[PDB]
């Protein structure tokens, strides 16, 4: 709370909730500019709430203060994502796996970016490498089959 | 016909010609329908 990693803003996202979660980081980021995390939070809520051009202005400042965060680039990616530019969002998607090439969400994102453009292989080796890394993500790999299944090879779908 | 001799019936076995009718038939006409929706798909994650 005060005088703490006040994470309760964090809690209040798990709620859903924007008010009180919302003032609280922008009183942090008034209070501990440092992490920036927090400001990944603030996007996210706005990207929820369909708040997009906040989202990309936080997100852009996440893009200065250490912009070796893949996760600014998949955020960036998704506002891509419903604002059309889907092809950047693919290239970021590159660019945030090359930062952290074990991580798992960019794969996701990026493959429904793939299927929104259209290149079903590309997504496939998005799954694929997504369950070379995690064996035990059975969501993903029902998305593999629903994949699969739209190009019609049933049997291993 | 003469070295036959098997059936003659002097030329006139039955189907004579006489004064006969005209039998009647039917037919009716179908209807129509047209055929619903069946797909059938679910999905897990489409949100961001």
């Amino acid at each position: 709370s005060f005088q703490g990693l006040m994470e309760l803003a964090h809690r209040e996202y798990q709620a859903g909730d924007f008010e009180a979660a919302e003032r609280h980081c922008m009183q942090l980021w008034r209070q501990e500019p440092d992490n920036t995390g927090v400001l990944l939070l603030l996007s996210s809520i706005h990207f929820e709430c369909r708040r997009l051009d906040r989202s990309a202005h936080f997100s852009t400042l996440a893009i200065k203060q250490n912009p070796l965060l893949a996760e600014a680039y998949s955020n960036l990616g998704n506002v891509y994502k419903e604002r059309g530019q889907l092809q950047e969002a693919i290239e970021h998607y590159r660019h945030a796996l090359r930062l952290k090439p074990d991580f798992i969400d960019g794969y996701i994102n990026l493959a429904a970016a793939l299927v929104a453009a259209g290149d079903m292989e590309g997504a496939v080796q998005a799954y694929v490498s997504a369950l070379q890394y995690n064996p035990d993500l059975y969501c993903v790999r029902s998305d593999l089959g629903n994949l699969l299944k739209a190009l019609g090879r049933l049997e291993e779908a | 016909w003469l070295q036959e001799f098997g059936v003659p019936h002097q030329y006139s076995s039955r189907q004579v010609a006489h004064s006969g009718a005209k039998a009647s038939v039917v037919d009716g006409t179908p209807l129509v329908a047209a055929p619903s929706l069946n797909a059938t798909t679910v999905v897990t994650t489409v949100y961001q």
